[PDB]
């Protein structure tokens, strides 16, 4: 489905000190009648001389993928994409978490299987467990493991933070938690990573604070309500 | 009628045990062998399971278990049974074979492993 | 049995045939019977440029495979061979595997992202317009019409026009009332396209623009516990969305009762918060309000956070910002009755108004927006109306032609 309203724009790091025009010497000569398949977002490198100019496919029509036919009417549309696009270098995958091959296996069996294979659990008839509580020495890779197992699975993610909720004034935490849970449930399947849960639900003896008690009670009441079985 | 609930009756307010307020106190203790057997029979009614299941042995081996822990044990047994079949099921294919989906059954060995874990 | 690939503008397909012994006619018949492509559209070729044509005649021009008589064996077709099929229209080739969109990795939401994305409600403290100055003559005329001709029983409304200063202060110059039907708790404005264009032309000639909208609350509405009703808030938000000015002012005319029992008419000018305009432009508000709906709280299609309280229904006072009211005597008077009212403006009323202000200069006689609009009903909106409005604004000597035409039309020819 050769594209019509395609968009092809270059990258900043390769257009610095560029030799000049790219439409008639870098884009058209090597991509007119070339019939090269193109996918939106691909960083492809082309040469119209000694300088190699990377290009990012901003937009295509059809949006997903197409082929660069002479029907493609776009030129070098001015704007060079900055390196900031690679600053969010696809966050974290799986190869970026290493050294633990059993804890990650348990987390996968508890998370990726219920959210991608309810048929097995329905056939056996078991109720899969929801709550998971990572712990370990500080700075050992807990948040990283959670991000790796929640970004690779492609499910809706929701990263609540301990101090972030605690920093807000009294009367807002009780609303923020409920709004967070009600938003997460609405987008099944959903993962709610509550980092530093020890800050918002400490040991009751060690606090003796009214607002702490109230927020703990709100968290408990909300948590007991996750029995909707809506993949949260 | 008012029905309280607690864990240690000593920790409650001592003024709530006076005549007329809370005058009946009942102790829901840890079940014995027959209790554990009945709890397991209640919980494993819906699960598929092979005829080899020896619930009496599981009841006798479990000591100090309560109802919640026995529910967790049954769930662990089912998860172990799924995990042992995982070596042939491919996660990239959401089209799990229907005969495969109906060829999975929990046995006594999975229960023993879950009890060990 | 032979497998032949079929390339088209939509992509690639494959067909299984008996063999190369058949001709192009049999291949076309098989394509019609398998891919459901009609015979009159199918065009076969071996060149890759066949799909680059844009006309069935151009497709048939490639006669290397267009002719159905030619045997397929003579073309040396084999297993996995390449053929090009062109047909009218664009189709979706089946068998497409799912493809994820670009950049859809790491959908990490947050509490702050929830706060920003989810619509909330708060009462803005300081508005963009620090103070709005109302013309004394226009305010007096509007108050007189509301209190006497309506007795605060029928709702009346009008757009406010004036100039906007650098600091945001607005000097109200006149009020335009479009054709409308008023009742106890609603006011439907049957706005006229030509009349609105004439008003805009007058404002352009008068060097001003729309700055807000005014309406009055009946006696029952004043006694109710709100500053504005849901319908009034919705109408004001809709007009603000239509407007492009950040200094929009919603003015309320209310018959307040003092502690001594006297009835005093007050103009309360408030600027709607930009939260309300954001709500309206995102289609959150429900333009359908039932009689059973409470006018105290606004209607929204989706739940929002009203400050600290999470309620879909939102009190109207959360949308208004108190703006100081000022009075000034601008270059425009409003002694002439406002158009589209119960007392319809006619030529006799025009003559009476001219006779009343006979001692005033001719430029001062026509220094009334309603009179200018009534003239505009018989003048060119593109040229004559802006020129007359500019002459009124600059207080320049009126051209003899305009004065003669006005006098002739005001004296029954
Ligand atoms: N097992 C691991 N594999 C790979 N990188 C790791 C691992 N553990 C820690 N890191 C690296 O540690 C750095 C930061 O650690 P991080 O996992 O963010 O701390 P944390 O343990 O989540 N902190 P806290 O939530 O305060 O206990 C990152 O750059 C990770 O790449
Ligand atoms: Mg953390």
């Amino acid at each position: 489905k050769y594209g019509k309203r395609v968009h092809i724009l270059p990258v900043d790091d390769t257009v610095e000190g560029v030799t000049g025009n790219l439409f008639d010497a870098y884009l058209k000569p090597y991509f007119l009648e070339a019939y090269r398949p193109v996918r939106k977002g691909d960083l492809f490198l082309v040469r119209g001389g000694m300088r190699s100019v990377e290009f990012k496919v901003i937009e295509t029509d059809p949006a997903e993928y197409c082929v660069v036919a002479p029907d493609t009417e776009i030129f070098c549309e001015g704007e060079p994409v900055k390196r900031e696009d690679e600053e969010r270098l696809d966050d974290v995958g799986y190869d970026d978490v290493g050294g633990v091959r059993k804890q990650m296996a348990q987390i996968r069996e508890l998370v990726e299987l219920p959210l991608r294979h309810p048929q097995l659990f329905k056939s056996i008839g078991v109720k899969p467990p929801k709550g998971i509580l990572l712990y370990g020495p500080p700075g050992s890779g807990k948040t990283l493991i959670a991000r790796a197992v929640a970004n690779e699975t492609g499910a809706f993610f929701f990263c609540i933070n301990g101090p972030e909720i605690m920093s807000k004034l009294a009367g807002e935490s009780e609303s923020n938690l409920r709004k967070a849970f009600e938003e997460a449930e609405k987008n099944a399947p959903s993962i709610i990573f509550i980092d530093e849960i020890d800050s918002i639900a400490p040991k009751r003896e060690k606090t003796n604070g009214e607002v702490e008690r109230r927020i703990v009670s709100q968290l408990l009441t909300l948590m007991d309500g996750l029995k909707s079985r809506a993949h949260v | 009628i008012v029905m309280g609930a607690t864990n240690r009756p000593n920790s409650i307010d001592p003024a709530l045990r006076r005549f007329g307020r809370f005058d009946r106190e009942i102790d829901i203790g840890v079940p014995d062998e027959i209790g554990r057997l009945e709890v397991l029979r209640i919980h494993t009614k819906n699960m598929k399971l092979a005829e080899d299941v020896d619930l009496e042995r599981i009841s006798k081996d479990t000591h100090g278990y309560v109802g919640a822990d026995l529910a967790a044990l049954c769930t662990e047994a089912a998860l172990q049974c799924i995990r042992e079949k995982m070596d042939v099921i491919d996660l990239e294919d959401d089209s799990i074979d229907a005969e495969i989906l109906n060829s999975m059954a929990v046995t006594n060995e999975h229960f023993h492993t879950a009890l060990g874990n | 049995m032979m497998m032949l690939r079929i390339r088209s503008r939509d992509g690639l397909e494959r067909v299984t045939a008996e063999g190369a012994h058949i001709t192009v006619s049999q291949l076309k018949t098989l394509i019609a019977d398998q891919l459901q492509i009609p015979l009159h559209k199918q065009t076969l070729s071996t060149n890759r440029d066949l799909l680059l044509a844009k006309t069935p005649a151009d497709l048939l021009a490639f006669t290397d495979l267009t002719d159905p008589n030619l045997p397929l064996s003579s073309l040396n077709l084999g297993h996995g061979s390449m053929l090009y099929l062109a047909y009218d229209g664009e189709r979706s080739i089946p068998g497409a595997p799912p493809v994820t969109p670009a950049g859809s990795f790491g959908r990490k939401m947050t509490v702050d992202d929830l706060i920003a994305r989810q619509m909330r409600v708060t009462r803005q403290e300081t508005s963009h317009c620090d103070s709005v100055s109302f013309d004394r003559d226009a305010a007096n005329a509007f108050q007189h019409y509301v209190n006497e001709s309506l007795a605060f029983a029928v709702k009346r409304g009008g757009f406010m026009y004036g100039t906007v200063t650098e600091e945001g202060q607005v000097e109200v110059d006149f009020i335009y009332e479009p054709p409308q039907q008023g009742t106890e708790a609603n006011l439907i404005l049957m706005r006229d396209a030509d009349e609105e264009k004439r008003v805009d032309a007058i404002a352009m000639g008068l060097g001003m623009r729309r700055v807000g909208f005014i309406f009055n609350q009946t006696v029952v509405q004043d006694k109710t516990e709100y500053t504005l009703s849901n319908a009034e808030v919705l109408q004001a938000a809709e007009l603000h969305a239509e407007s492009e000015l950040k200094e929009w002012v919603t003015a309320v005319v209310k018959l307040e009762v003092n502690e001594d029992g006297g009835a005093d008419v007050h103009f309360e000018a408030f600027q709607m918060s930009d939260m309300c305009i954001r709500l309206f432009k995102e289609e959150w508000f429900e333009t359908e309000i039932m009689p059973d709906d409470d006018p105290k709280l606004s209607k929204m299609k989706k739940e929002v956070v009203v400050g600290v309280k999470d309620l879909k229904e939102v009190d109207n006072d959360f949308f208004l910002v108190l703006v100081r009211i000022l009075d000034h005597q601008g270059p425009l008077s409003s002694t002439f009755p406002i158009e589209n009212r119960s007392s319809r403006a006619t030529m006799r009323a025009l003559k009476t108004h001219l006779d009343r202000a006979k001692s005033l200069p001719l430029v001062k006689k026509m220094s009334d927006f309603h009179l200018l609009l009534f003239v505009a009903q018989f003048l060119d909106v593109s040229s004559d109306v802006p020129a007359l409005a500019e002459c009124v604004r600059l207080q320049s000597p009126v051209p003899e032609g305009y004065a003669l035409l006005i006098e002739s039309m005001a004296n029954t020819c």
